[PDB]
């Protein structure tokens, strides 16, 4: 039936320019009505209209985003673009283009949504992470702190794989810095702190960036 | 513009359960409204469309009805694929506004959590900059509040939080703040309290270490 | 607001 999918760069610097690219097939911006649209979901955020282009190139902006978007169409490439001028961090987000029915109710929502692209605005570049020790002190509670690497994403495991119980990696927050800072727990039995012990596995591909921490009181 | 808000904001229930949810606007908008369901890590999938009609391939359970400013989804019994976000959206008036959404969860007890406090490493330090985190460990409901506090000074814009998603086998959601500090600022006092708030707890716990004891 | 009507309204 019909598919849409969006493409272009996950990392983006601020000022810069995005530019993407929704690219659908099973329908044709051709049949009289057909919209495609723009939304965007910042992370943890709700949804957020962007932009709406249908067969006339009939076009609708967000007024608060109004002179920051351009929407497009190529009717040869089967293809919607969406330009959005000088971005900043706030603009990290995962983008959906959409596709609206035309006049046969039915066009009264967006029927089928590609699955979205992750944009990330940072200023920054490829970094491996620091890792550095939750020390504990019933249940007693220990981890790493996995600072400062970009971009996503990092693993961790512990003890190589072989604990995974009471474990909870937590999911990476962007600093003001660009760089991202990742935290991983596990909770155990204080009596073991002593005699087992607990080594955090990390691993940041991207920076080719590979760290065992064994963590203590 | 044209405002969708949506009630409840969040929702806890278990499967069989009969929900309602509402979405209202501003200014009438028709029928001109659709709901959605977004489940973690997949994109928004079209329920109803036109207020009250149910999409082509949609599950049965699933309801919607109201008009001008007034509407709601009803999904009369839940399954467990129903756990997720719902957002209505108006394409009457431009721009086509979205509702804020409505978070459901998994209904299980009550439980605090378990409140850890991991003061800095000296290997940091050393980077010129001081992370000290709290740990909320297992708790439920979602909501949770942590304040950070240096010789009581209550902290604000200098810290960073996140939490992990509704465990499968136990239901419950474990929290991470992180305080950043300048190595410097971290020398200058003594006290590092987060304080945890949380309707299993009766009262505030706070976790605490005083820097060089 | 003097707001705008969709394409089809």
């Amino acid at each position: 039936r019909i598919t849409l999918k969006e493409s272009g760069p996950p990392l983006v610097k601020p000022t810069q320019t995005l530019t993407l690219t929704c690219s659908f097939s099973g329908f044709s911006l051709s049949d009289f009505g057909v919209g495609v649209g723009w939304i965007r979901q910042p992370p943890g955020k709700a949804l957020e209209w962007l932009a709406i282009i249908y067969s006339d190139d009939d076009k609708r902006y967000s007024p608060s985003l109004n002179t920051r978007l351009t929407i497009t169409k190529d009717t040869s490439k089967n293809q919607v673009v969406l330009v959005m001028t000088r971005v900043s961090p706030v603009d990290t987000a995962t983008y959906f283009c959409a596709h609206r029915r035309g006049p046969t109710g039915p066009v009264n929502a967006m029927d089928v949504w590609g699955q979205g692209i992750t944009v990330t605005i940072s200023s920054t570049s490829t970094k491996g992470p620091s890792v550095f020790p939750l020390a504990p002190s019933g249940t007693a509670a220990l981890g790493c702190l996995v600072k400062d690497y970009f971009p996503e994403p990092v693993t961790v495991s512990w003890n190589s794989g072989a604990l995974t119980s009471g474990v909870h990696t937590f999911p990476a927050v962007l600093q003001s810095s660009g760089l991202y800072s990742l935290s991983s727990v596990v909770t155990v039995p204080s009596s073991s702190l002593g005699t087992q012990t607990y080594t955090c596995n990390v691993n940041h591909k991207p920076s080719n960036t590979k760290v065992d921490k064994r963590v203590e009181p | 513009a044209l405002q969708l808000t949506q009630s409840p904001s969040s929702l806890s229930a278990s499967v069989g359960d009969r929900i309602t949810i509402t979405c209202r606007a501003s200014q009438g908008v028709t029928s001109a409204l659709a709901w959605y369901r977004q489940k973690p890590g997949s994109p928004p999938q079209l329920l109803i469309y036109d207020a009250s009609s149910l999409e082509s391939g949609v599950p049965s359970r699933f309801s919607g009805s109201g008009s001008g400013t007034e509407f709601t989804l009803t999904i009369s019994t839940l399954r467990p694929e129903d756990f997720a976000t719902y957002y209505c959206q108006q394409l009457h008036f431009y721009p086509h506004t979205f509702g804020g959404g409505t978070r459901v969860d998994v209904r299980r007890t009550v439980a605090a959590p378990s409140v850890f406090i991991f003061p800095p490493s000296d290997e940091q330090l050393k980077s010129g900059t001081a992370s000290v985190v709290c740990l909320l460990n297992n708790f439920y409901p979602r909501e949770a509040k942590v304040q950070w506090k240096v010789d009581n000074a209550l902290q604000s814009g200098n810290s960073q939080e996140s939490v992990t998603e509704q465990d499968s086998k136990d239901s419950t959601y474990s929290l991470s703040s992180t305080l950043t500090l300048s190595k410097a600022d971290y020398e200058k006092h003594k006290v590092y309290e987060c304080e945890v708030t949380h309707q299993g707890l009766s009262s505030p716990v706070t976790k605490s270490f005083n820097r060089g004891e | 607001e003097l707001l705008e009507l969709d394409k089809w309204a």
